């Protein structure tokens, strides 16, 4: 079964953010929903439950009266708010019942204006073989704020995949990479393209990475 | 509240080995059920916990009869009977019995493999970046063992610092080795004053350091 | 089967 959770946000400090949680494989009405945060590189930081037969609440101190939780049992889909936000509000937030875990909602608290990625093709050439097989990537370059998710192939495309964790550049901005293993044999035959998506800046890009003469 | 008290905070295991994670609580998990609420669940970088176990013993559906769970009142083991590659990750108890709700701090539970030499490839810019103004040079190194590796940037054979950033790829969950990938950025117009760009790399899979490196214009 | 809960449901 499965939790299904809404994309990252941008917001700024001060307001508030609303995510949600789609239930499906479990009775929605039979446990606890909970909430847990995330600090990336940190621990798991309990915020609070609603139970949705009853739509009974219990809160974590820290949280009461910034959170609000709420669960639509016609929709079997579970709510957080969060109000007054601050910095130390970015983190991942997770929702979780029975044996299941939702894949996190990325919450950034800025300021500055979203920003959209340029891609670039890393393109394969006789610099980019080893053993025989061919190295081929994107370079997703210049975005604000995290994340991107990178595809290839429209997610035909899985085996072989390494897409790097982000750099934060000297001017604010985020890079990172996105590389694939293939065979060299195929370069003239196969089709290889990186797709891009930012949810904060609704930024979607495809690019057709194509070997070099070199 | 109750505190869960997690140890060793990180596990550095071969393939094979057993292994044995702790957590304590500051008090009894019993709840007035007679049930001992003590969950355990692993997280892999960049993905969300998944459960393994509840009610202290418990394998959730799918789970490998290697894990077991026991303990009972403030002493709680997670136990592999043989580590397999695909173990690694945090591993953390959270106690559901007392209010809030608390999480241990986290056990990291590493692989230690055969040294594995990297794959080492280039890419020399795109011609829609240098039409931007700026040149981004990429040197990759694919599935080694140790983590640590050293990238040396070259431009017509001068050593290059301040120009350059990498990052690593988690552990691998099949192989159990490692990635990196570097940048080494500069303007169109400091690109185009030097021919030679090389990435020079060394690794203890390697006999000697390996260079790939292109011309510009050329390649 | 059902899944083990977590921890208990509350009252109503």
């Amino acid at each position: 079964a499965y939790l299904q959770q809404s994309g990252a946000e941008l917001v700024r400090s001060g307001a508030s953010v609303k995510m949600s949680c789609k239930a499906s494989g479990y009775t929605f009405t039979s446990y606890n929903m909970h909430w847990v945060k995330q600090t990336p590189g940190q621990g798991l930081e309990w915020i609070g439950y609603i139970y949705p037969g009853n739509g009974v609440t219990n809160f974590n101190q820290k949280f009461k009266g910034k959170a609000t939780l709420t669960a639509d049992t016609s929709s079997s889909t579970a709510y957080m708010q969060i109000s007054s936000l601050t910095s130390e509000d970015s983190a991942v937030y997770f929702c979780a019942s029975a044996a299941y875990w939702g894949q996190g909602t990325l919450v950034t608290v800025s300021s500055a204006s979203t920003k959209g990625p340029s891609v670039f093709p890393l393109a394969p050439s006789s610099k980019s073989t080893s053993g025989g097989t061919a190295a081929l990537g994107c370079l997703v370059k210049d975005y604000f704020p995290e994340p991107v998710t990178v595809s290839w192939n429209s997610g035909a495309l899985t085996s072989g995949v390494h897409t790097f964790p982000a750099v934060l550049q000297s001017s604010g901005l985020y890079s990172l990479s996105s590389v694939v293993t293939v065979p060299s044999s195929s370069l003239g035959t196969q089709t290889y393209i990186c797709n891009v998506n930012h949810k904060p800046s609704n930024t979607k890009v495809d690019k057709k990475v194509e070997p070099k003469s070199c | 509240d109750v505190v869960m008290t997690q140890t060793p905070l990180t596990l550095s295991v071969t393939i094979g080995q057993p292994a044995s994670i702790s957590c304590k609580s500051s008090q009894s998990l019993l709840y007035s059920d007679g049930k001992t609420y003590l969950n355990w669940l692993l997280q892999r970088p960049g993905q969300s916990p998944k459960r393994l176990i509840s009610l202290v013993s418990e394998l959730d559906s799918g789970v490998p009869d290697r894990f077991t769970g026991s303990g009972s009142g403030t002493d709680f083991t997670l136990k592999i009977s043989r580590v397999e590659a695909e173990d690694l990750g945090v591993y953390y108890c959270w106690q559901g019995t007392h209010f809030p709700r608390t999480f241990g701090g986290g056990t990291k539970l590493e692989i230690k493999r055969t040294v594995a030499a990297p794959s080492v490839f280039i890419f020399p810019p795109s011609d829609e970046q240098l039409k931007s103004g700026t040149a981004s040079v990429v040197c990759l190194l694919n599935n080694f063992y140790p983590r640590e590796a050293k990238v040396q940037w070259k431009v017509d054979n001068a050593l290059q610092s301040g120009n350059s950033q990498e990052s690593v790829t988690e552990q691998d969950s099949k192989d159990s080795t490692y990635s990196l990938s570097s940048t080494l950025t500069l303007s169109k117009a400091d690109y185009e004053k030097h021919k030679v760009y090389a990435c020079e790399v060394t690794h203890q899979g390697l006999s000697s350091p390996v260079t790939k490196s292109f011309n510009r214009g050329e390649c | 089967p059902p899944p083990n809960p977590n921890d208990p449901a509350p009252p109503n």
